[PDB]
């Protein structure tokens, strides 16, 4: 199928359910795609997934949807080259995409089980911006019978704080949302800092909504822990040094352009918390390499 | 700053969650039993134990050689399966 | 003159010249209350003018309206005042305090001479929120042949950085306005860090609007200078230690949405007031000096 139809499925899978990501609706697409060949020979059918993955990638700037793409492209071909007909191995591949869709639906509830453990009772939890994974992390926080409170930021220039913080009301918890410049301000009663991410790169550190970077200096001078959730298939291959070595088709959505996203150094992370387990910034460069198979 | 220690003092742990982390004795040892009525409304903490971060060591000396504190990881992905770190 | 009178001469002082701060409408309107006070005593005076300045510094809040009501008490009052006649010593304290308002008018154009050597040539400089005193440091360096770039933050709520900017735009420089929570991420083009003031402490700290603590923070980890432009009758009487022991008069104006906020002497480089250029630990004795 040509491009239209691409385009029309992946708007048209976002549409239909808002509680998924873009990742998600990628790989589905690029499933659907894999379903609709005709082809004969291997390399044609590689080519052709590479300039869909390519399309795909022009109409959302995101980190998560290339490195997807890429894990799909080299996870769907472990053993696929053995017999002499195309349609046993088109068939092993669409079963090796369906166990890998399948598998990716599992991260959410083991981040949480893994994560609520460390909230104490009685607590201050300071957040950044709108994620739906620190939702579900206080959801299965507070199913344990626990009591804290929470603080928010406006998270300027959409105003996603408030989604969060409405979302946060109708679970009768503690919410209150201060301004974007008060951060050090509030810092004091603060007791621990919990984030998104939108990919992990190389070195440890991480890129995520403008912002992130002046919390984490200010709790790195008071001395407070920072932890962070992501997840499998948001792990890039990149070693930036400073802000501007980002990519620039990241920063700019498609000074005063307002950058997007910025980027954190490993330095300034306590601990990371992955459906692989809980890794010290240390370990990440050993857990991708072995990712990328 | 130097630790010598063998290889059994490894364990499947994160410090997550502190309470019985410490161990508390009886405040016998601090202050005497013959103070009086003073042992009345005075709160008396006894713990034994405490923890240091990894920032502050420097090298780990075992029963194989020398190693960086970040290479204990490694370590224990190759003692304990993942499955039993939870009894 | 009554207590409404008092207000409608305050705002109505205020409102004539914008170009004019708080702490010199309520020198003027404390002026005019004495040359309007009857009675034979100088107890009932002191009892009525401690009296105006309660009600003025009621009206506004502000840090620099209460330190130059103490300044003017003591000053006017530093004198011999003995003599017989009530008359006499109440020309000798108008003509005390006519030479005070002359004296506090000329500060500005000597902070700006002091100050305006420190800027190289082609320097890019990062400033928060609005203040007359550092555009006048700019326009007079600008007027000494030399070229830099600044930057400014939109400063919310009120978003005062677009009027600075706007300022800035008649002086042909090259200005750009950035987010308020892209500070650490404009640090590394930066050279160094010019703010305003709105009350000096004991310790040497400063109180200024929200959102300056981040930025000396941002500016420490990074080892960039910062410079501080203050003056002198707003030198206040204050050991804050942490943020909380600041007073609740001045935090919350006339969700939590405080005004101000106070930034330690550790994080502060160089001080440019009108009693020169002095280092942090040089205001801690300067201040005792001052209020004889």
């Amino acid at each position: 199928m040509d491009d239209k139809e691409l385009i029309e499925y992946f708007k048209s899978q976002m549409k239909e359910d808002p509680d998924m990501a873009s990742a998600v609706a990628a790989i589905r697409t690029l499933l659907e795609f894999l379903k609709r060949d005709k082809g004969e020979t291997i390399q044609g059918l590689r080519a052709n997934l590479t300039s869909a993955i390519e399309t795909l990638c022009g109409v959302d700037s995101s980190v998560a949807v290339s490195s997807g793409g890429e894990l799909f492209l080299r996870f769907i071909s472990l053993a696929s080259l053995e017999y002499s007909d195309y349609s046993k191995c088109k068939k092993i591949m669409i079963e090796r995409g369906e166990l890998f869709l399948r598998r990716i639906s599992l991260s959410r509830n083991k981040i949480a089980d893994l994560c609520h453990t460390f909230i104490k009772d009685g607590a201050t939890i300071l957040t950044h911006a709108y994620s739906r994974v620190v939702l579900r992390v206080l959801e299965a926080a507070v199913a344990a019978k626990k009591r804290f409170s929470v603080y928010v930021t406006e998270s300027q220039p959409d105003l996603s704080g408030k989604k969060m913080a409405k979302a946060l009301c109708h679970l009768n918890v503690p919410v209150t949302v201060v301004l974007d410049a008060a951060v050090g301000y509030i810092m004091e009663k603060a007791d621990l800092v919990i984030v998104g991410a939108e990919g992990v790169v190389e070195n440890g550190g991480i890129i995520n909504k403008i912002g992130t970077n002046q919390m984490a200096v200010c709790a790195k001078a008071q001395n407070k822990p920072f932890y962070v959730v992501a997840e499998s298939f948001k792990f890039v291959r990149l070693f930036p040094l400073n802000q501007q070595d980002v990519p620039d088709k990241f920063k700019y959505k498609a000074k005063e352009e307002h950058p997007w996203v910025d980027y954190t150094a490993p330095s300034l992370i306590t601990l990371l918390f992955t459906d692989l387990g809980v890794l010290t910034p240390s370990a990440v460069s050993d857990e991708l390499i072995k990712l990328y198979l | 700053l130097i630790v010598c220690a063998p290889m059994f003092k490894l364990s499947p742990q994160f410090p997550n969650e502190e309470d019985s982390f410490h161990k508390f004795v009886a405040p016998e040892e601090v202050l005497p039993f013959t103070e009086g009525d003073i042992l009345e409304k005075v709160s008396v903490h006894c713990p034994v134990f405490d923890y240091v971060p990894p920032e502050l060591i420097t090298l780990f000396i075992s029963n194989i050689g020398g190693n960086a504190p970040s290479y204990i990881y490694r370590l224990m992905s190759e003692l304990y399966h993942p499955d039993d770190h939870v009894l």
